[PDB]
C-alpha cells in the first residue's frame, strides 16, 4: 500500500520555534513524496496535538505519522499510544528529534538549524515510508521471584513478595543475612540498635513459608527474559550439615587456629569454624578451608555430628519471572588519600571499623580503643567526605549517610564517655530527612559535639605517641588549626560492592557514572531497570540510608509483583528473524548473539538459520553481520536505514 | 552465467513468464561441512598458506571465502575444486554492496570465541589487499566504486 | 642517549660547579650532552608566568624549537627550567589554540614548534632510563653521610602531567643519593616548599627565609650533615638564604648545601676544585671532613 | 560558502542519550551532523558507512556505549572490529581515515559529546569537502 | 562593610579570559568549581606564617573584590602546587593565582625586583646574566669561558626582543628601548 | 514588569528555624534553588544569581554533580550566610539583602532586582480533616507519622492505612514515587 | 504483657540511673500484676475487601493507584482539586535532569484516567471512613462542578462572560482566574 504520511512539526512553545523556523519546516515537508498532511503546532504532546493527529489519521486515511519534536526517549511511548488509539499500528510512527539535537544546540545558528530540521524530517519520512506494522509478542510469566542480596533491602523485598503470596528465592553471599546493618551498633535518627529493626526481619525471612533462603550461595548464571528466567545458584559448601547443626558454638571453642574476621572489618579475629556474628541467621556455623587444618577437633565436641568435610557445592536450577538486585555496597578504602595516613597510622580508622569497635557484640566488647595504645581515646576527630565529593579519587558524588552516622557515633561515644571531646571536620552538614536536622541540633546542643567547617589537608602522626594532629583551616574563622587527637575516624563513603561486576555481567544491567546500578528513569522508575523483569533495591542502586533502602525494597516488590500478578507481559517486536528463502545457512550469525537466539536448523533437507524470537533483545548486531541479507531486525531493516541515509541529502523519490 | 541458467531465463521470456533467479547464498549448494556452533575465525590465511582440509568449510579454516556473500546458482565448483569462492556471481537480492557485507560478516566472526579481548587491529593488518579481496567482480556497483585521487 | 643540555641561568652564570659536575657525571653514566646554542631563560615561571602567561609560553616554546630543530630531546638539571619547559611542552601538546597562538608569534622569527620535544629531569632520567645500579657501579668514593634530600616542588608536581609517581611519599631521589653510600634521613615536613619559588624570594624575602629555616631545622634535628637538591633556585635559597637568615634573625647553622650533580660528582671521584664548592656562600668544608 | 555534511549513527541507550544531555545542557556545537538512531552500535556495518559517503557525506560519526557497557552486552565489540577494517578500506579508496570518527559516549557525557562534535567538525572543515560525490557525477 | 558598588561581578570571568588560551580556558575556569572547603589553606606553607589564606583569594575572586589584584597576598604563593594536588574539586589553584598575577601586573602591581628580573631577560636574555666572575670561575673549572647561551648570541637576543615587542611584554613592565631602562 | 538582572536566592526560609516552629529540613529547597537558577541562566545568561545558604544539601545520585555544575557551568554564586533582613529601596523597588559572608568574616549588603525565598514544605491545608477521618498521628514536623521510620516506613499504626509521598514528610519526586510503590506493596 | 523501660525509662532518665533502675522494677511489677489476670483471647479473622482507596492524586498517589491497578486490584483514586498531578504539575523542570515536569508526568495522569482497575473521582473528597482493616466503609463526596461532564466540551468560552476574578491557586495567586475555570491546560 502506498504511503500516506502525516508530518507534525512542534514548536514546543519557543524551545523549537524560537530557533527552528517551524512553519518553514512544515512547508518543506509537503514537498516530499507521500506527505499528505503537514502542520506545525505549539505542543504536539498536548491533548489538542494528539487529538489533531488521531483525527487526521481517520479523516485523511494516513498509514504513517512523523513527529518532529523532542527525543523518542521521552515521548515515543506517548505518540505510539496516540496513533494506536486511531487504529494505526504503533510501529508506523517515526520520531524526528529537532529539539535536543537541533534547536537547543544551534541557538545562535537559526538559518542552519532550520535547514537541519528539514533534513531530519526528510530522513524521518524516508524511513517512515518503509516501516511495517508489527505486533507485540506475548509471553507467560513464571509465578516466582528472585532476590539477590540479603541486607535490609533484599530481606524487605522477600518478605513483601512472600506476604503477597508469591514464591520467592533469596540468595545471600555470606553465611548470614543482615548485611551492613548487622555490623552497625545503633542507627540514626532514632538511635535504636540495628538489631532492633533488622533481627526480627532476619527471623521472619528465614521461616517464611513462601521464601526459600539460600545463604552462603551465589547466583552464577541467568538466562532468558522477563517472566522466563532460568537461573543457576551455586550453594557453596559450609562443611556442616545445617539440618543437624544446632548453632550452640561449642565447636568454635576447640578450634586451634585464628582467622581475620571480615564481619569485624579485619579487627576481630575468628576461628576457621565460625558464625559471622552472635545474632546471625541462619544460626549455623561454617568452616573456612582457606585456614582449616582437618584435625577433627571440631567434630569431637559436636553432639549432632553435623561437621562433614566431604561436602561439595550444589548447583540449583530454578525458574523465576522477576529478579531484584539488592547486593548492597562496600566502604571506601581511604588508603589512596595518602595525606590522611590510613593503612600507615595505627590510630586512623574508618567509620565502619568504629561501628565494629563501638558495638556491644563487637571484638572489643563495645569499647572504643586505640589500635596502638589499647587505651580509650579522650579526644576524637571525625573527618567527613572521605572518598566522596572528591575528583582526585574519581568519586564526585555525595555518599548521603556519612554526615548522619558521624553525628550518630559521636552521640554514642559521648554516652559511653561524656569526658570525650569530639570534633567533626566537615564541609556541609547534610541532615536532610525527617528528624535529621533535629538529630543534628541535638548532637551539638545536648551532646556538646563540636563542628569544624574545614576539610582537613592532612593527618600528621606522632610516631612516638601514636597521637594524630589534624591540619585544617577553620573556614568560619579564617585561621589554620592544628589540634591533636588520640584517634581519627575517617567517615568513608559508599562504593559498589566487590561482586557488583559479576552480578552486572549476569543480569545484564547498566551503571550510572557513580558506578552504582542504573535505574530505568531517575524520577519515575527509581527501582526499575531498562532490562524488563530486573529491578533494584537498596544501596546497590546508590548511596542511601536504611529507611530509603527499606522503602525501595517494598517498592521493588510492588514493581516485581506486577508481572507476576498479571501472569503475562509483552516484549517489543523490534527483533531479528530469518528469511528462510534467502538463508543458505552460512553460520555467521550464530556466535554474534550474546543470548544464543540464532540457531542452525534443518528443514526441507537444507540447513537454514532460525531466530528464537523470545531470546532476541533487539540489538541488531547479527543482521548487520549477515552476508546474505536473510537476517533483518524489524523496525531497523537495512533498507529502512538506507532510505534514512539518503533522506539526509535528497527526497527518496 | 552457467549455460542452463541462461536457458531458463530466455525460455521463460519466450513463454511470457517472468524469469526468477535463485535467492540463497552459496553455502546452500556447497557440499562442505560447517560447524553447527557457528563460524569462528582464529586467524586469516592467504590461499597459498597451509593445506586446506577438503571437507571443512574454508571460511572456518581462515580463508577469505566469498560464498557467504555470493548468490547460489553455479554449483559451487571453486570450493568443490579446492579453492575459496571469489564471489563472481555477485550478491543476493537483499545485499547491495557485496564487499561491505563480506567485511561485516568477516569482522563479526573474527575472534568471536574471544570476543572482548581479540585485538581489533589484527584483521586489517593481515589483509594487504582489501579491495581486491572483497570487490573482485563488483567494485563498480559498490557504494564507493572508485578510488579518489 | 643524546640529549640537548638546557643550562638555564643560575647554574651557568653563578653556580658553575654544578654544570661541571653534571657534564662529567652524565657522560660517565653514558649520556651524550649536546649544547643548545642560543638558549635563553626558560623563562623562569615564577616571574614570567606571573607577569604574562603568553610571554612565558612563547619564550619557552622558542627554547623548545632550538632542540626540535636539533632533532633531540631536552634534559635539564633544574626543577625551575624543568617545570617551565615541561609544562610548556605539555600545554603545546594538549592545547591546540595555545599552539596556534605561539607559532603565529614564532613565525615572525622563522620558527615553528611541532610537538616533538620531550623535556627530562636528569634525576628522573637516571631513575627511569639509566638505572640507579649504574650510579653505584661508578662510586669511586662512597659518601658515608646523612643527607637531607630536598625534592623541590616543581620536580614531582603537578603529578597529573609529570607522571613521576607520588608527590607525598616519593623514593626517587632518596634511592639515587643512597646509591652513593649516603643515608637519606626522614625529617618533619619533608616535601614542603623551600620558600623561594613563585617569585617569593624576590618579593617576600623574609617569608621565604622562614620556610627555608624550618626545613633546615627539621633536617638538622634528624641528623643531616648536609642538604641535597635538584634545583639551583633551591640551592641559592638554602645556601645564600643561610647568610641572610643569619644577618636578619641571628641564627647560624653553617649547614652545607649541594646540588645532586655535585653530590654524585663527589661519589665518582671528582676534584672538589672542579665542583666550585668555594663559591658556595656556606662553607662545604665541614662536609668534606666527614667524607 | 560551504559547510561540512556530517552523518551520525548513535546507539539508543548511551550515545543518543549523550546527545540529548548536550541539548538539555544547552551545549552548543556546529550544525553539520545529522544523527540516525539505532538500538546498538553493533547494528552499524561497513555498508552503512560506505552508503553515506556515496550520498555525499564529508564525514561520518558513530557513537556507542563504552566497551563493556553495551546495553546488549557485546554489540560494540563487533562494531569495533568492523570499523578498524573500514578505516583502512577507506584509505585504499582514497578517503581520508579522518573522515570517519567513532567514539564511545555514555548517556551522561553531554560535555564529551559536545566537544566530539566540535573536534570532528573542525577536522572535516579543515579537510574540505569530500570529492566522491562530484566524481561519480561526471 | 561590602556593598554592590565595591564589587565587580565579572572578576572571575576576567581571570578566565586572561587565561585563554594560556594556560587554558578549562584550566582557569576550574576556579568556578571551588566550594570553599579550605583544604588548600591547610596545605599552604605560606599561610602557616602570614595572613595569607589561599581559600580567601579564590573566594574574593568569585565574589568580585578587585582589591585582590592590589593585594600583597597573591604574591606570597610559592607555586609549590600542593593545593593543586589535594583539591577535591580539581581547582587548578596554582595556575589561577598566576593568571590573577597577570592582571595584577598589567594594573601596575609589580615588585621592583621582579621588574628587574624581567628587564635582565629582555636585555641580556637571562634572569641571572653572566658577569666577569662567571668567566674567571668557569675558566678555573674547565668549562667554556662563556656558556653557549642567548646572552652571547645577538641573533637569539634579536629573536626575543622581536617576540617581546609582539607580546607587548616590554610595555607591560614599562621598559624603554633607547634609554635601555625601566620607567619606574 | 521588567526582567530582573540581579537575583538573590535565600535558603532555609521556613525551615531549620525555631522562630517559626519548623525545626526540620525541607529536603528539596537546596536543589530546586540551584535548578531554577540554571533555568534562569539559560533564558538570560547575563543574569547574576547569588544563593545565600547555610549547608548545600545535594545528597542523592547526581545531586552533588548538579551542585558542581551549577557553579562551574552556569556561573551561579554561593554565599554561605543566612540573610538577616531584606531592605526595599522605595524609589526603584529593588532589594538589598544583608548577610554575613561567613567565609570571609565580613557583612555583605548587595542589591538585587528580585529576591526569591526558598520556602520549605508544610503539611497541606486539609491534613487536619484527613487526619481525623483516617485516625492517624503526626510527627513533630506536623507531617503524618509512619509506624516506624525503618521497620515500616509507609505503614501507620492504624492497621490498613498507609502513607506515600510528601504528606509523610519533605522529599523529592523519586522519593515520593518509591513510597508510592512501597505503599502499594504494603497495602 | 509488655513493659516499656526504654522510651519510658532508660532514654529519659539517663542522669538518674538508680531511680531509673527502681522505676524499671516498678514497671515490671505493674506488668506482672496485670499479667496474672490476663486471659486467653482469640484473634478475630475478618475478610479483606478486594479494593483499595488512594486519597490524593499527585505523583505519589498516582504511582500507588497504577501499581495497585496493574496488580489487578480494584482501586479508587480521590483527588480534591479538579485535576490530578499535584505540585509536580506546577513545576517547570525537575532537578537534577531538568526534565520537563509536566511532560513526563502527563503520561502517568493519562494512564490513571484510562486504567481499567482505577476509578478516578476528581473534584471529590473523602468525608467519612468507618470500620477497620479490610472492612472499611467510606463516603466520597463528588463535589458539583455545576457543569455536565458529558455535555461540556472543555473549550472555555464562558470565562469571558464572568465578572468575578479569583486568585488562580494553581499559579499561587500571581495571575487571576475566572469563576468558571480549568486549573491548567494539561489537566
Ligand atoms: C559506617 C556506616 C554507618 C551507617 N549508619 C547508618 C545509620 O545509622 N542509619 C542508617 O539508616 N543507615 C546507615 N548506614 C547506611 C546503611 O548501612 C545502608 O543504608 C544499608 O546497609 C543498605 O542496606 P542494603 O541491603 O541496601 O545493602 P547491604 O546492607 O550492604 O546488604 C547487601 C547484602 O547483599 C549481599 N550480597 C552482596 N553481594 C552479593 C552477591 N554477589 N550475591 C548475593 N548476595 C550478595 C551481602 O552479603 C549483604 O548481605 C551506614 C553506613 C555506614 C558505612
Ligand atoms: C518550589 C519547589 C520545587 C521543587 N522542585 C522539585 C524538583 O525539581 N524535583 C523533584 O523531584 N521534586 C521537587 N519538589 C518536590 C516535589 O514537589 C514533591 O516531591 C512532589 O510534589 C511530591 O508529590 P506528592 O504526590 O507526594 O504530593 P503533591 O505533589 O502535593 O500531590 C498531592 C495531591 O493530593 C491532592 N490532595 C491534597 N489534599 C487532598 C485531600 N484532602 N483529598 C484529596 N486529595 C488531596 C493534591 O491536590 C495533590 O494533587 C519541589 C518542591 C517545591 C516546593
Ligand atoms: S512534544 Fe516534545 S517537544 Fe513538542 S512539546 Fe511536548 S515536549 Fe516540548
Ligand atoms: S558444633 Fe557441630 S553443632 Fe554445635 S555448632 Fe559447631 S557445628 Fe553446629
Ligand atoms: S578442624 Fe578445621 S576447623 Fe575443626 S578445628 Fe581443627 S581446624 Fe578449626
Ligand atoms: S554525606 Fe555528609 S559526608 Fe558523606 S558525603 Fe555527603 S556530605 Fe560528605
Ligand atoms: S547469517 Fe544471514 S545467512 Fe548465514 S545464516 Fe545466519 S542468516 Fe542464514
Ligand atoms: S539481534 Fe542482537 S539479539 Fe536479537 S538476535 Fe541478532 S543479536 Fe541476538
Ligand atoms: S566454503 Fe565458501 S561456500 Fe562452501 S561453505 Fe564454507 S563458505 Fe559457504
Ligand atoms: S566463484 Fe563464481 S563460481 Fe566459483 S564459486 Fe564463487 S561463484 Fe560460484
Ligand atoms: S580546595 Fe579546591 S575547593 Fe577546597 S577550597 Fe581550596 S580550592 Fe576551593
Ligand atoms: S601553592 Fe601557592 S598556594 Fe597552593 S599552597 Fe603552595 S602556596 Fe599556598
Ligand atoms: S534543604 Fe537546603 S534549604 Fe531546604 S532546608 Fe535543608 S537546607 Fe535549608
Ligand atoms: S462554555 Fe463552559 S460550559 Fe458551556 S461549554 Fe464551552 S465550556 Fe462547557
Ligand atoms: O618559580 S620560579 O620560576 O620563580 C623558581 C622555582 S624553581
Ligand atoms: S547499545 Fe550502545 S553500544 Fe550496544
Ligand atoms: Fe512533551
Amino acid at each position: 500500500e502506498e504511503p500516506r504520511i502525516g508530518v507534525y512539526v512542534c514548536h514546543c512553545g519557543v524551545n523549537i520555534g524560537g530557533t527552528v523556523d517551524c512553519p518553514d519546516v512544515t512547508e518543506f515537508a509537503k514537498t516530499l513524496k507521500n506527505v499528505v498532511v503537514a502542520r506545525d503546532y505549539k505542543y504536539m504532546c498536548a491533548d489538542p496535538g494528539q487529538e489533531m493527529i488521531k483525527k487526521d489519521i481517520k479523516e485523511h486515511n494516513l498509514n504513517r505519522v512523523v513527529v518532529a519534536a523532542c527525543s523518542p526517549r521521552l515521548h515515543e511511548p506517548t505518540f505510539r499510544r496516540c496513533v494506536a488509539e486511531a487504529g494505526l499500528n504503533p510501529f508506523l510512527f517515526e520520531f524526528a528529534n529537532i529539539r535536543e539535537h537541533c534547536s537547543w544546540v544551534h541557538m545562535h545558528e537559526k538559518e542552519k538549524a532550520t535547514e537541519k530540521a528539514k533534513d531530519l524530517v526528510r530522513m524521518a519520512v524516508a524511513k517512515a515510508r518503509l516501516l511495517e506494522p508489527l505486533e507485540f509478542i506475548k509471553v507467560g510469566v513464571t509465578q516466582r521471584a528472585l532476590v539477590i542480596g540479603g541486607g535490609v533491602a533484599g530481606i524487605q523485598t522477600a518478605l513483601d513478595l512472600g506476604d503477597m503470596g508469591f514464591e520467592t528465592i533469596l540468595v545471600e553471599k555470606t553465611p548470614s543475612v543482615g548485611g551492613r546493618m548487622a555490623q552497625l551498633d545503633k542507627t540514626f535518627p532514632t538511635n535504636d540498635c540495628s538489631i532492633c529493626i533488622l533481627a526480627p526481619k532476619m527471623v521472619d525471612v528465614a521461616k517464611h513459608p513462601n521464601v526459600k533462603l539460600y545463604a552462603y550461595s551465589e547466583v552464577v548464571d541467568v538466562q532468558g527474559y522477563v517472566g522466563n528466567f532460568k537461573v543457576k545458584i551455586m550453594k557453596k559448601a559450609r562443611y556442616i550439615d545445617e539440618t543437624k547443626c544446632t548453632g550452640c558454638g561449642q565447636c568454635s571453642e576447640v578450634c586451634p587456629i585464628d582467622v581475620p574476621n571480615e564481619f569485624d572489618m579485619g579487627i576481630g579475629m575468628r576461628k576457621a569454624i565460625y558464625k559471622p556474628f552472635p545474632q546471625a541467621v541462619p544460626a549455623k556455623y561454617t568452616i573456612d578451608k582457606e585456614h582449616c587444618i582437618e584435625c577433627g577437633l571440631c567434630a569431637k565436641v559436636c553432639g549432632p555430628n553435623a561437621i562433614d568435610f566431604d561436602q561439595e557445592p550444589e548447583i540449583i536450577e530454578a525458574e523465576v519471572g522477576t529478579i531484584i538486585c539488592a547486593i548492597g555496597y562496600d566502604a571506601f578504602d581511604p588508603t589512596v588519600r595518602e595525606e590522611y595516613g590510613y593503612g600507615v597510622y595505627d590510630n586512623v580508622v574508618t567509620a565502619l571499623e568504629l561501628e565494629r569497635m563501638i558495638n556491644a557484640s563487637g571484638p572489643t566488647g563495645g569499647k572504643v580503643i586505640r589500635l596502638s595504645d589499647g587505651q580509650k581515646p579522650k579526644r576524637i576527630a571525625f573527618i567527613q567526605c572521605v572518598g566522596s565529593r572528591d575528583a582526585k579519587v574519581g568519586n564526585k558524588y555525595c555518599s548521603n549517610v556519612c554526615c548522619m552516622y558521624a553525628m550518630k557515633n559521636s552521640q554514642l561515644i559521648k554516652e559511653k564517655s561524656p569526658d570525650t571531646e569530639i570534633d567533626i571536620y566537615y564541609m556541609d552538614i547534610r541532615a536532610f530527612s525527617k528528624g535529621y536536622e533535629e538529630f543534628y541540633e541535638r548532637s551539638a546542643k545536648q551532646y556538646g559535639i563540636k563542628f569544624m567547617r574545614g576539610r582537613p589537608s592532612q593527618v600528621i602522626e606522632d610516631p612516638e605517641t601514636g597521637n594524630l594532629v589534624v591540619r585544617a583551616e577553620d573556614t568560619l574563622l579564617g585561621e589554620i588549626l592544628e589540634k591533636e587527637y588520640d584517634l581519627v575516624v575517617l567517615s568513608v563513603g559508599m562504593v559498589p560492592t566487590k561482586s557488583a561486576d559479576e552480578v552486572q555481567k549476569i543480569l545484564g544491567i547498566s551503571r550510572t557514572p557513580d558506578q552504582f546500578f542504573m535505574e530505568a528513569h531517575p524520577k519515575l522508575r527509581p527501582v526499575d531497570t531498562a532490562t524488563d523483569g530486573v529491578y533494584l533495591a537498596g544501596a546497590c542502586q546508590g548511596p542511601k540510608d536504611i529507611p530509603a533502602s527499606v522503602a525501595q525494597g517494598s517498592a521493588a516488590a510492588s514493581r516485581a509483583a506486577i508481572p507476576l500478578a498479571k501472569g503475562e507481559v509483552e516484549v517489543e517486536p523490534i527483533i531479528a528473524s530469518v528469511d528462510a528463502e534467502i538463508c543458505g545457512g552460512c553460520g555467521v550469525c550464530v556466535k554474534q548473539c550474546p543470548y544464543g537466539a540464532p540457531r542452525l536448523v534443518e528443514k526441507d533437507g537444507k540447513v537454514v538459520a532460525e531466530v528464537i524470537s523470545a531470546l532476541c533483545k533487539g540489538c541488531g548486531t547479527c543482521p548487520a553481520g549477515c552476508p546474505s541479507g536473510a537476517l533483518e531486525q524489524d523496525h531497523f531493516k537495512t533498507i529502512q536505514l538506507f532510505k534514512q541515509i539518503e533522506g539526509m541529502f535528497r527526497d527518496t523519490a | 552465467p552457467n549455460p542452463e541458467m541462461i536457458a531458463e531465463v530466455v525460455k521463460a521470456l519466450l513463454e511470457g513468464k517472468e524469469p526468477e533467479l535463485p535467492k540463497k547464498n552459496l553455502c546452500e549448494e556447497c557440499a562442505r561441512k560447517k560447524s553447527e556452533e557457528g563460524v569462528a575465525i582464529e586467524t586469516i590465511k592467504r590461499n597459498y598458506e597451509g593445506n586446506p582440509d577438503p571437507e571443512k568449510c574454508l571460511l572456518e579454516q581462515g580463508y577469505i571465502c566469498l560464498g557467504i556473500a555470493t548468490r547460489e546458482g553455479c554449483g559451487a565448483p571453486c570450493p568443490s575444486s579446492g579453492v575459496p569462492c571469489s564471489g563472481c556471481s555477485g550478491p543476493t537480492d537483499a545485499v547491495v554492496d557485496q564487499g561491505a557485507k563480506m567485511i561485516s560478516a568477516l569482522c563479526s566472526d573474527f575472534g568471536i570465541d574471544n570476543d572482548r579481548d581479540v585485538d581489533p587491529m589484527i584483521l586489517p593488518k593481515s589483509i594487504k589487499d582489501k579491495i581486491g579481496s572483497f570487490y573482485k567482480f563488483t567494485l563498480p556497483s559498490a557504494f564507493v566504486p572508485i578510488r579518489l585521487k | 642517549m643524546k640529549y640537548a643540555f638546557f643550562l638555564g641561568c643560575i647554574m651557568p652564570n653563578r653556580y658553575a660547579g654544578v654544570e661541571a659536575a653534571t657534564r662529567t657525571v652524565m657522560e660517565k653514566l653514558g649520556v651524550e650532552l649536546v649544547d643548545m646554542t642560543g638558549a635563553s631563560c626558560c623563562p623562569a615561571p615564577g616571574v614570567f608566568g606571573s607577569f604574562d602567561q603568553k610571554t612565558w609560553l612563547t619564550l619557552a616554546a622558542r627554547n623548545l624549537c632550538i632542540a626540535e630543530e636539533m632533532g633531540v630531546d631536552i634534559v635539564t638539571v633544574c626543577n625551575g627550567c624543568y617545570g617551565s619547559l615541561f609544562e610548556a611542552a605539555h600545554l603545546l601538546h594538549d592545547n591546540k589554540e595555545a599552539l596556534n597562538f605561539v607559532n603565529e608569534k614564532l613565525d615572525k622569527v622563522g620558527k615553528e614548534y611541532k610537538g616533538n620535544v620531550k623535556v627530562r629531569h636528569f634525576a628522573e632520567l637516571i631513575y627511569n632510563d639509566i638505572g640507579v645500579d649504574k650510579i653505584a657501579e661508578k662510586v669511586e668514593r662512597p659518601l658515608n653521610i646523612n643527607v637531607g634530600v630536598h625534592y623541590g616542588c616543581h620536580f614531582l608536581k603537578p603529578t597529573d602531567v609529570k607522571h613521576l609517581g607520588s608527590a607525598e611519599r616519593p623514593v626517587m631521589l632518596d634511592e639515587i643519593v643512597e646509591a652513593t653510600g649516603a643515608k637519606s634521613v626522614p625529617y618533619a615536613d619533608k616535601m614542603m616548599c623551600c620558600g623561594a619559588g613563585g617569585g617569593v624570594r624576590a618579593r617576600e624575602l623574609e617569608l621565604s627565609l622562614d620556610m627555608t629555616n624550618e626545613k633546615i631545622e627539621n633536617m638538622i634535628k634528624a641528623g643531616a650533615d648536609c642538604t641535597v637538591n635538584v634545583c639551583p633556585f633551591c640551592h641559592l635559597q638554602f645556601d645564600r638564604g643561610q647568610i641572610e637568615i643569619k644577618e636578619k634573625f641571628g641564627k647560624e647553622y653553617n649547614f652545607p648545601v649541594l646540588h645532586l650533580s655535585q653530590l654524585l660528582g663527589l661519589a665518582m671521584g671528582m676534584d672538589p676544585k672542579d665542583l666550585a664548592l668555594s663559591v658556595h656562600q656556606i662553607s662545604v668544608d665541614p662536609l668534606l671532613k666527614k667524607i | 560558502e560551504w559547510e561540512p555534511k556530517i552523518i551520525g549513527f548513535c546507539c539508543n541507550w548511551c550515545t543518543y542519550g549523550g546527545a540529548d544531555t548536550a541539548g538539555v545542557g544547552r551545549m552548543q556545537y556546529p550544525p553539520s551532523i545529522r544523527i540516525i538512531r539505532v538500538m546498538c552500535s553493533g547494528r552499524i556495518e561497513p555498508s552503512l558507512i560506505l552508503k553515506a559517503f556515496k550520498e555525499g557525506a564529508d564525514g561520518v560519526f558513530v557513537g556507542g556505549c563504552h566497551l563493556g557497557d553495551c546495553h546488549y552486552d557485546s554489540g560494540n565489540y563487533k562494531w569495533q572490529r568492523r570499523v578498524m577494517m573500514l578505516y583502512e578500506l577507506l584509505e585504499e579508496l582514497g578517503i581520508e581515515k579522518e573522515r570517519l570518527n567513532h567514539e564511545w559516549i555514555s548517556a551522561s557525557e553531554g560535555e564529551k559529546f559536545q566537544n566530539t562534535m566540535k573536534d570532528f567538525y573542525n577536522k572535516i572543515e579543515a579537510l574540505g569537502p569530500c570529492k566522491l560525490k562530484e566524481e561519480l557525477d561526471k | 562593610m561590602i556593598y554592590s558598588s565595591d564589587l565587580n561581578k565579572n572578576l572571575a570571568s576576567q581571570i578566565i579570559e586572561a587565561g585563554t588560551p594560556i594556560p587554558g580556558d578549562d584550566v582557569v575556569s576550574s576556579l568556578k568549581a571551588c566550594y570553599q572547603c579550605g583544604t588548600c589553606t591547610g596545605s599552604c606553607p605560606s599561610g602557616r606564617r602570614t595572613s595569607y589564606r589561599t581559600r580567601k583569594v579564590i573566594r574574593k575572586a568569585l565574589l568580585g573584590m578587585d582589591d585582590v589584584l592590589d593585594s600583597d597576598d597573591i604574591w606570597k604563593c610559592t607555586t609549590c602546587y600542593t593545593c593543586y594536588e589535594r583539591c577535591p574539586r580539581d581547582v587548578k589553584v596554582t595556575e589561577i593565582i598566576k593568571t590573577i598575577r597577570n592582571l595584577a601586573a598589567q594594573k601596575g602591581n609589580m615588585a621592583k625586583a621582579h621588574k628587574m628580573t624581567a628587564m635582565y631577560v629582555l636585555k641580556y636574555g637571562h634572569a641571572v646574566p653572566a658577569n666577569k666572575n662567571t668567566a674567571e670561575l668557569r675558566k678555573s673549572i674547565g668549562l667554556s669561558e662563556k656558556a653557549p647561551i642567548a646572552q652571547f648570541s645577538e641573533k637569539d637576543l634579536n629573536e626575543m626582543n622581536t617576540l617581546i615587542k609582539e607580546l607587548g611584554f616590554d610595555e607591560l613592565i614599562g621598559f624603554d628601548w633607547e634609554k635601555g631602562a625601566l620607567k619606574e
